[PDB]
């Protein structure tokens, strides 16, 4: 069936059948143009015509141009030749290394899996990352948010995870850019080359790649994440063996959405946002799951609009998530990264019965005196540290041991730390923060304790120190 | 006979800038129309019975039965070396009273940014002169790093001292060192704009500068196109095997103007009145800086963009929008400009997304762990207010620190050379300054650049040269050092 | 041709044409009333129906009334014969002494000087104001703006500089009364009667009046500016000639402009303002300017709402301007007049190049000291002072004399302080801040410092105190 464009406003497109009127979510086909514009129906007007959304810029449109229906949803490459290649929102390569040598397709719109199809099954995922690791751990197939305001290191911490987990993964992995920075997508494809993760010249590729980056108008932004995704559910259903899903940054596809809201005629819900930013986010994000068929571990960095935790996106995103690590820009401006708030980070598993009682122990006892000294900071800025009874100027000198000893030096970040890389041991991370919390290195310089990997680097780091 | 409504039309309305046209069956979106009286403009409304015109001018000029006309296309703008020492508007007519702009090429404004492929990583030191920029937060050819602050606080000055640094490259004779400029103008009164233009002519630096100016009295489409087609100016060069710097002065006022555009087509408003793709506008734009691989030239095009916030409010909306975009921001704040810290950079809050791998080998060991320790030391400084007792390594980061705060201090339209940089720093960071008084710090810095240029060149031309410090370099300053200080100190 | 009503609500009037439309910016006439009622084209409408905004209150009109198209924008009366007059928006004489015979007309609506046009010149205009002349001074031929919330000053100051200023000026002045109080331009024309810089009986008059106040409709408010500034245009340019222009107050013309923005049905922008808050300011800031052709040196009040400088008119405002003196409420509460905030007033020719290392050293160490001061506000509230160390009381004692020594009677509040008003030079200025800031005067008492001209009043205010 055949549309003629009769309204253009910015990423929204009207158009009119005079016949076969195309279902919503359908990929509409534009005629007359040098590189393949899709437009995704979302909505039907009346009269015969349908608003949509493109997938790339509508510079050029003209009312009266033909639209072909292509009688579904956009269709992506699917399947083991994804892996070492790049795709677009609607499956295109962008490595200019030719065709994706594949022949099985799927929609990038499917339903979410049942709730019969659920797991329960919840197991520690070691990330070598003592905050991490001490208060807040991972789940093998679980999911986990990295939430942030603009730069206070949620990518550093996702590439860390990266080097960390994914490195050393048993199956395959799939890296979704939503909306990111372009030179992030071009440092990670020669990282990962560099690195041997994708191979250009044999099938030991190991990372399928999904990009659409904040170079792409809005509707590319909205959808890229449901292409990257896709790419993950085949992997997971008809293999059955464990995928990795890293999103950077899931926002996007929020954000994207609002940027069409207006134009899509809604009235606006809150702080400027979409009415339907609830359910939309709810479809997307039962799909990215592990079920009874293949586990999915995914990690999804969170942007965090002008800092601010409540606003919609981020306060919404907080129930998809079985682990949270949230990062303060507060924290970061110290010096301290990882930049993790160990008062706002939980996970489903921080669970006497299944970390065992010395690991929560320790997590409970290492955020009681951090929310202790938290409280007295402002009273001791004003009435001085004399005022402290004894018992309260131990929990402050322990407690900025404590949140010294959290912050890390990362393998993927040292152009930044002027440090070595460190990856610490869950048993070590347990076995510091004790020592620390039994007043072992009361002696000790608080400095020591900076920026370090395991505690015996705090003791040598104390003796270099003194000369 | 005329029935033909497909190449022309007619103005229904026309008011603030917006003119809505009947007609135009065969006008593309964003495409470039002339009214009667020869004013431009951009049909960025296509809808059933109108087209949405902004106008490029005074609306004044243009009436309701008023033709309008199919131009065929996008706007573009010229292109090229003959640029270079002129002031131009929006579109790249001469202001400056000069002469035409003759360049023999041209170029579209709203081209979008290279994807993975064509680019390289950041590796590159794009210099600003800068100690306090060069050591802590260093920038990269094809990099964007945001200037952001309060009304005053040194934003412009930051972007003007980077302009003239590039004087030492661009009298020489290798190109792939070379660094054209571009100074794009939003929104600012004309005077300052001319102040500006002197400034750069005093220093001899507009030669290799092209100015590029949408003022506060041109209309709202020309401060919005303004940075679009600056950044095109600069592209030429990014593909041409060359490197050009782009400073939009400031991104502020241009989403100011298309905020007015926006709410004038009648595109329903977001947060703080500002359009729901008030991102996408300056995310476009600042994607097409990049640094090109060598099969595209190895070319580069790096971004200063400018915002202002209220307040000192780095956590606001569109503040938090740009930076989240740029490779980095350099944080200004009044506090810290009267209390004598100039260039007024909050050390904690600036940050560089791109690190060690833009600076030189030199420079990276000198600062190379400078910019987390100087983050600690305001920590410490600030816990440690009263004086109550504290052991010796916490005294000496805090006198470190405070020396190094010192040291960062420099003034204005002086950019400094690589080299004398890391001479200073090194002074600093490996000790020498611990035991002088705080108050002393720029007289000892004074009196030591100026004698290291006076008498050790051989070794300044060295490091410069070797882009690093060798052994025989570092013998040779720890004994300068040693001896300088044993004479200051008396 | 002729016009007819169709629509009418406040100042927005819309006005069908059968032959021939005004051009935007055309002024109409509105047939039948008993004074002069202009409406400004705005848009058009299509239909042949324009929308315009009137230049005085549309009560009386009804729906058919004829309306002519002068052919023109509002056209005044520019030239010599200004001076010693006061006229309204529409350039009609409001003073009672009949017509304004000018040679030349001069329409309101004129583009801004280009870029080629400008001045770089950059010299100090001595105020004797203290703080002013200290931290931020003003340059001739330069943009001087004075902010400041209800009742903090902002008048006062100007009246003062028209006092310190326009009498050492050796030229012709343009006031424009925009929104403010009638009778301030009562009290203002009868004082330059009483003291003869307007002269009834002779043509010796030194300035020229332009009323628009807040008696007066939302067109009128937002038009009148542009009547100043045009008259001032045609001293600058077709005399030639310095030129001083004061304008009481500018933020009126952008609050009149929200009004008709809300009347014109535009979708409002922050804080319900026009979406076009920075364009209109921009098209009306650049005409005052100084060029090649002439200088105007102008003083423009700025009023701020609520006391909210991050508000969108006064946000505006600032970088339109060379010198900026920031008034502050809290300020004044602790009796410190002028109550200038002297950590937010700012000049471009505050520069060691411009006013030499002497008066920027003293400037950047009394602003330092100031700002030590402040930032020490959260302890000594809760504490007061006497839990600081040493040296923040040293600190806290100096910047405690600067502060009052920076206040100074103005020859204009003799009422208000019961001082008489002081002009200080710079050099004495420059001179009296170095020696606080040395410590020479760290054993005179805070109150000594206070409502003085040159430091040698407080020395003997110190020793009539002990």
């Amino acid at each position: 069936t055949t549309g003629r464009i009769v309204a253009v406003i910015g990423a929204v497109v009207d158009v009119q059948f005079d016949e076969g009127l195309p279902p919503i979510l359908n990929a509409l086909e534009v005629q007359g143009r040098e590189t393949r514009l899709v437009l995704e129906v979302a909505q039907h007007l009346g009269e015969s015509t349908v608003r949509t959304i493109a997938m790339d810029g509508t510079e050029g449109l003209v009312r009266g141009q033909k639209v072909l229906d292509s009688g579904a949803p956009i269709r992506i490459p699917v399947g083991p030749e994804t892996l070492g290649r790049i795709m677009n929102v609607i499956g295109e390569p962008i490595d200019e290394r030719g065709p994706i040598k594949t022949k099985q397709f799927a929609a990038i719109h499917a339903e979410a899996p049942e709730f019969v199809e659920m797991s329960v099954e919840q197991e520690i995922l070691v990330t070598g990352i003592k905050v991490v690791d001490l208060l807040a751990p991972y789940a093998k197939g679980g999911k986990i948010g990295l939430f942030g305001g603009a730069g206070v290191g949620k990518t550093v911490l996702i590439m860390e995870l990266i080097n960390n987990v994914a490195k050393a993964h048993g199956g395959y992995s799939v890296f979704a850019g939503v909306g990111e920075r372009t030179r992030e997508g071009n440092d990670l494809y020669h990282e990962m080359i560099e690195s041997g993760v994708i191979n250009l010249k044999d099938a030991t590729s190991k990372v399928a790649l999904v990009y659409g980056q904040m170079n792409e108008p809005p509707g590319a932004r909205a959808r890229v994440a449901l292409t990257g995704l896709t790419v993950a559910e085949y992997f997971r259903d008809q293999e059955g063996q464990d995928v990795l899903l890293f999103i950077d940054n899931i926002f996007r596809f929020t954000q994207a959405g609002s940027e069409v809201s207006a134009l899509l005629g809604r009235i606006p819900s809150a702080v400027g946002y979409q009415p339907t930013l609830a359910t939309d986010m709810g479809t997307m994000q039962e799909r990215i799951t592990t079920t009874k068929k293949g586990s999915i571990t995914s990690v999804q960095a969170i942007y965090v609009p002008a800092d601010d935790l409540t606003d919609p996106a981020p306060a919404t995103t907080f129930a998809h998530l079985d682990a949270t690590t949230v990062l303060s820009r507060a924290i970061a401006e110290l010096g301290i990264y990882p930049a993790v708030d160990p008062l706002d980070s939980t996970s489903r598993i921080m669970d006497p019965n299944i970390v065992g009682s010395e690991h929560y122990d320790v997590a409970r006892g290492v955020q009681k005196i951090l929310q202790d000294y938290k409280s007295l900071q402002d009273i001791i800025a004003i009435l001085g540290m004399d005022e402290l009874s004894e018992e309260d100027k131990l929990t402050v000198s322990r407690a900025r041991k404590i949140q010294r000893f959290l912050s890390q030096p990362f393998q993927v970040a040292e152009v930044f730390t002027g440090h070595l890389g460190k990856l610490v041991p869950l048993k070590e991370t347990i076995k510091g923060f004790q020592q620390i919390l039994a007043g072992e290195y009361d002696h000790l310089p608080e400095q020591a304790f900076y920026m370090v990997g395991p505690i015996e680097e705090a003791v040598a780091k104390a003796d270099k120190l003194a000369e | 006979t005329s029935v033909d409504l497909e190449e022309t039309g007619r103005v229904l309305s026309i008011g603030d800038g917006i003119a809505r046209v009947h007609g135009l069956r065969n006008v593309q979106a964003e495409e470039m129309v002339e009214f009667s009286s020869g004013l431009k403009g951009m049909s960025l409304n296509l809808e059933p019975d109108n087209v949405g015109v902004v106008v490029f001018g005074n609306d004044k000029l243009i009436k309701e039965g008023d033709i309008v006309k199919r131009t065929g296309a996008i706007v573009d703008v010229p292109v090229g070396e003959e640029l270079l020492g002129r002031v131009v508007d929006a579109l790249g007519n001469a202001i400056d009273g000069k002469g035409p702009i003759g360049s023999k090429a041209r170029r579209r404004v709203g081209l979008k940014a290279p994807g993975i492929i064509p680019r390289i990583s950041v590796r590159e030191p794009m210099q600003t002169g800068i100690k306090a920029v060069d050591s802590l937060v260093p920038i990269g050819r094809g990099q964007r790093e945001l200037i952001i602050g309060d009304r005053q606080t040194g934003k412009t000055s930051i972007a003007i001292d980077t302009i003239i640094n590039q004087k030492r490259f661009n009298d020489g004779t290798d190109e792939k060192k070379k660094l054209y400029c571009i100074y794009v103008a939003i929104g600012q009164k004309r005077s300052t704009v001319a102040q500006l233009v002197k400034r750069l002519t005093d220093a001899d630096a507009m030669k290799y500068t092209i100015v590029v100016s949408a003022t506060a009295s041109d209309a709202a489409p020309l401060q919005y196109l303004a940075p679009y087609s600056g950044c095109s100016m600069g592209e030429y060069f990014r593909d041409n095997g060359k490197h050009a710097l782009i400073i939009y002065d400031d991104l502020s006022k241009q989403a100011v103007a298309y905020r007015q555009m926006s709410l004038l087509l009648r595109r329903p408003p977001g947060r703080e009145a500002y359009p729901g793709d008030v991102f996408y506008l300056h995310s476009r734009l600042l994607e097409r800086a990049a640094k090109m691989n060598d099969a595209f030239g190895g070319g580069s095009l790096t971004a200063l963009p400018v915002i202002e916030t209220q307040a000192g409010d780095v956590s606001a909306y569109i503040p938090t929008n740009v930076i989240s975009i740029t490779d980095g921001q350099i944080f200004l704040e009044t506090e810290l400009f009267y209390k004598g810290i100039r260039p007024a950079i909050n050390v904690g809050l600036s940050v560089s997304r791109v690190g060690s791998a833009a600076q030189t080998r030199a420079m990276k060991q000198v600062a190379g762990t400078m910019k987390l320790e100087l983050a600690q030391y305001r920590e410490v400084a600030a816990f440690a207010q009263f004086g109550s007792d504290l052991d010796a390594a916490t005294q000496q980061l805090l006198s470190r620190g405070v020396r190094l705060t010192e040291l960062l201090k420099q003034g204005q339209y002086s950019p400094m050379a690589i080299e004398e940089q890391v001479a200073v720093i090194y002074a600093g960071v490996r000790g020498y300054l611990d035991k002088l008084e705080p108050s002393k710090i720029t007289k000892f810095e004074n009196a030591f650049l100026s004698h290291v240029i006076s008498q050790h060149q051989a070794l300044l031309s060295k490091i410069r040269t070797d882009g690093k410090i060798s052994e025989e370099s570092d013998a040779k300053l720890k004994e300068i050092v040693t001896n300088f200080l044993a004479g200051f100190e008396a």
